[PDB]
RNA sequence: GCGGGGUGGAGCAGCCUGGUAGCUCGUCGGGCUCAUAACCCGAAGGUCGUCGGUUCAAAUCCGGCCCCCGCAACCA
RNA sequence: AAAUGU
RNA sequence: GGCGACACACGUGCUACAAUGCCCACUACAAAGCGAUGCCACCCGGCAACGGGGAGCUAAUCGCAAAAAGGUGGGCCCAGUUCGGAUUGGGGUCUGCAACCCGACCCCAUGAAGCCGGAAUCGCUAGUAAUCGCGGAUCAGCCAUGCCGCGGUGAAUACG
RNA sequence: CGCCUCCUAAAAGGUAACGGAGGCGCCCAAAGGUCCCCUCAGGCGGGACGGAAAUCCGCCGGAGAGCGCAAGGGUAGAAGG
């Protein structure tokens, strides 16, 4: 992973949207396209629509899944199975 | 009881390492355990061995509180 | 079942027999037998029980081990699937987690090869 | 016409001594509005079926139509 | 009898603590232990090694006691079993032996489970009787890992005249029974 | 051997240095 | 009416004597060849027509239904 | 010994 | 976001299945080549990756740089092992805007198949094959076990 | 085509039809005599491996189990183990 010594790598620009809902009023729908970004903190509670390379997957944010980054949560590539 | 088939029941000491003995009886006079009652991690108190770990993830994370604002 | 709830072999050099421990590689093996004051070249049949349960206690207590390590490593894995990220799915499906290449080989991960009437070729 | 959407194959498949013919085509036709006709669509992927054979197998689909269920 | 640590225990500790809990009018309404039956499926020595004496000497260890052999009431085609045949061991532990048993079962033998995170607190008959299962027999003090030849666990049967659940739970757990939850 | 990194041999293959072939 | 049969995709064993489904072809995966067939290596597939009985246990023994094969229906 | 090729 | 997919199938490869081996300590003998937001000695912090300083060198001057096999010494004792390093958890380092997809490396724990491979099939006639390490171009970094080069050790057999 | 059980058979016995349905041509040296002890099927809960069903425990359960084999009668206050 990134280097501790180095700053937790969020966008600003997205940091700066969960920080403006906590005083003015929350919540909303936050469509993004920073799965770079990891999980603050203060984006508990919240819902961040995430890109996956066509659309937005609305994703809750839980208190267990902080120290990770968006775009594990909204996968990019569909299965399903083989031979079916 | 039936006799000749059954093994005697003789007043036995079962020592352990932490030093509790116990008396008791048994078929063996002298037993050491590894391990017992006296000792023994969810008999003795919450002795949590090592895990407090624990539920600390993941919000308890902080390193540290520098985003710009 | 004497350290820490597994009985380790005998005849065999303690630093090795050590290994035998799940919670125990070459390194924790070597440190606990410095740390404790046991010449790791000794054979665990030739031990006095003070050396044991001095080496027992150390050992025991220092890193959580065998079982209730079994769980924390399954509970991680537990919580991954739980929420569920992208390292977390491909533990459901049974798949390589460490992103590597699947079109080909991943056997440890995919259990044995399970060939299949797939396409056929020309007559 | 069709009373419901399907999905059949077919396969020209003819071992017997290197002379020739080899033919597959999977499909999935489904029912039209009673005014359209005819529509094609050439569903292949890369090079599965090669590009010099596809007027005659758009031909071998239309020559069917002629004849009824 | 004998004086024996956990059968003294019952009476000058458990007893009235009962008494206290549960307000008793009569000494005899109060929670005995009636006895302790081991049990061990075994089955594997239906034909394969057909007999194992092993079992019975090592239970013999255990409670000094020689078990009685169970048989198959009936043949089954699917289990490979013949009607009669050896399939099981079953001892009924009574008054001091039965005490100096659960003695070494609290004091000892459930210590040396691996992975013990306490006894279920559900296994419970409902009618006031307890019953768990053991898969392995080192775990008693008199066996070790030189005298066995193949694992080997067992079913305990804890009788009690605790005519509900909850008076039996009471029972076990000041005795020394412990539970998870 | 030469693909355990937990190796001098392992760590000289691979070409890093570590615990385990130090410089 | 009497006798025989129904089991992998096809054709045949096992059935009597209850416990175990087998043989050839075919199909699929891999070889050979420029290629195909032959040929070589390895695999997959029956749930024994179908309902009930008997039995610890049924393709197997018994019974009922449904198909099929053979023979017989004469004095009239 | 050992076939075939729109 | 994908080109990195995964029920499966083929090619080329790397590492193995061990004792002519594996491990650890100490100790040797190459060659070609690269190197100014570069090689970076030497010292200090760190088990380490690396970080902090900091000397030199437009380099037959300084650096990469320790070559590895080998040599002496000790351990393992035939086991799915001190063989094997896949798989996963956990904590880290570096590059780069950024490492979830999808980097490499370090360390702790983990320790899978594999006991020499069916029908079949490849290379090589001598400093060759085998085997051991080194360099470089691409290059932030790197999925190189690929490629192009270099030297160390160094065989077998060819009736026809 | 002889034998056994049931129905037909009209509440004693008996009672026919190319009437309705089954079975027998064996077996057991214990499946025999006697003395002594024991009590089932099933249902609910509980219990390592262990399942619907192996063995253990508790409670309910007069007999619906079992009595080698058909059926009937009988049957635990045993003819059952
Ligand atoms: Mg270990
Ligand atoms: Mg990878
Ligand atoms: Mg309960
Ligand atoms: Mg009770
Ligand atoms: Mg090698
Ligand atoms: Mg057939
Ligand atoms: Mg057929
Ligand atoms: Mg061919
Ligand atoms: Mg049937
Ligand atoms: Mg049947
Ligand atoms: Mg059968
Ligand atoms: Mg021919
Ligand atoms: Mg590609
Ligand atoms: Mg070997
Ligand atoms: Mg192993
Ligand atoms: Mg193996
Ligand atoms: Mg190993
Ligand atoms: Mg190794
Ligand atoms: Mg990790
Ligand atoms: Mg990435
Ligand atoms: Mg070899
Ligand atoms: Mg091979
Ligand atoms: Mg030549
Ligand atoms: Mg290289
Ligand atoms: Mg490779
Ligand atoms: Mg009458
Ligand atoms: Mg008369
Ligand atoms: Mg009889
Ligand atoms: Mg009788
Ligand atoms: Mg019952
Ligand atoms: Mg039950
Ligand atoms: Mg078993
Ligand atoms: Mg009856
Ligand atoms: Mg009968
Ligand atoms: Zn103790």
């Amino acid at each position: 992973p990134r280097s501790l010594k180095k700053g937790v790598f969020v966008d600003d620009h997205l940091l700066e949207k969960v920080l403006e809902l906590n005083a003015k009023g929350e919540k909303r729908l936050i469509k993004t396209w920073s799965r770079r970004s990891t999980i603050v903190p203060e984006m508990v509670g919240h819902t961040i629509a995430v890109y996956n390379g066509k659309q937005h997957v609305p994703v809750y944010i839980t208190e267990n899944m902080v120290g990770h980054k968006l775009g594990e949560f909204a996968p990019t590539r569909t299965y399903r199975g083989h031979g079916k | 009881m039936k006799e000749g088939i059954h093994p005697k029941l003789v007043p036995a000491r079962i020592i352990c390492g932490c030093g509790n003995v116990i008396e008791t009886y048994s078929t063996k006079p002298e037993i050491y355990v590894e391990v017992c009652s006296k000792c023994h991690p969810f008999y003795t108190g919450q002795q949590r061995f090592v895990d407090t770990e624990g539920r600390v993830e993941r919000f308890q994370r902080r390193y540290g509180d520098s985003y710009r604002k | 079942a004497r350290i820490a709830g597994v009985e380790i072999p005998r005849n065999k050099r303690v630093d090795v027999a050590l290994t035998y421990i799940y919670g125990i590689g070459k390194a924790r093996a070597k440190e606990a037998l410095e740390k404790t004051g046991i010449n790791p070249a000794t054979r665990v049949k030739d031990l006095t029980e003070a050396e044991v349960v001095r080496l027992r206690e150390y050992v025991e207590n220092t890193w959580k081990l065998e079982g209730e390590l079994r769980a924390e490593v399954a509970a991680n894995i537990k919580r991954l699937m739980d929420i569920g990220c992208y390292r977390g799915l491909r533990h459901r499906r049974g798949l390589p987690v460490r992103g590597q290449r699947t079109r080909t080989n991943a056997r440890t991960r995919k259990g044995p090869r399970k060939t299949v009437a797939g396409k056929k070729k020309a007559p | 016409t069709i009373t419901k959407p399907v999905d059949v194959e077919g396969k020209f498949i003819r071992q017997t001594g290197g002379r020739g013919q080899y033919g597959h085509v999977k499909i999935k036709v489904e029912p039209l509005p009673r005014g359209s006709g005819f529509e094609f669509v050439n569903a292949i992927v890369g090079g599965v079926i090669p590009k010099e054979y596809i007027p005659a197998v758009q031909k071998g689909i239309e020559e069917a139509m002629q004849s009824g269920p | 009898p004998l004086d024996v640590a956990l059968k003294r225990k019952y009476y000058e500790e458990v007893r009235p603590e009962l008494i206290r809990r549960f307000g008793y009018q009569n000494v005899w309404e109060v929670p005995r232990l009636e006895k302790v039956v081991i049990n061990q499926g075994l089955g594997e020595a239906k034909e394969d090694a057909r007999i194992l004496e092993k079992a019975a000497q090592e239970l013999a260890l255990i409670t000094g006691q020689k078990p009685a052999v169970t048989r198959a009431k009936k043949s089954i085609s699917n289990f490979k079993l013949r009607k009669g045949m050896p399939i099981g061991l079953r001892v009924t532990l009574r008054r001091d032996r039965m005490w100096i048993f659960l003695e070494k079962l609290l004091n000892v033998a459930l210590p040396r489970i691996r992975d013990f995170r306490g006894l279920n607190p559900n296994s419970f008959d409902g009618r006031g009787n307890y019953n768990l299962g053991l898969r392995e027999q080192l775990i008693f003090p008199e066996i070790t890992y030189d005298m066995v030849d193949a694992l080997r666990g067992m079913d305990i049967a804890v009788v009690t005249t605790a005519e509900t659940d909850e008076e039996a739970r009471a029972l076990l757990e000041l005795l020394g029974f412990p539970f998870r939850k | 051997g030469k693909g355990d990194r937990r190796t001098r041999r392992g760590k000289i293959w691979r070409g890093t240095y570590g615990k385990y072939r130090p410089r």
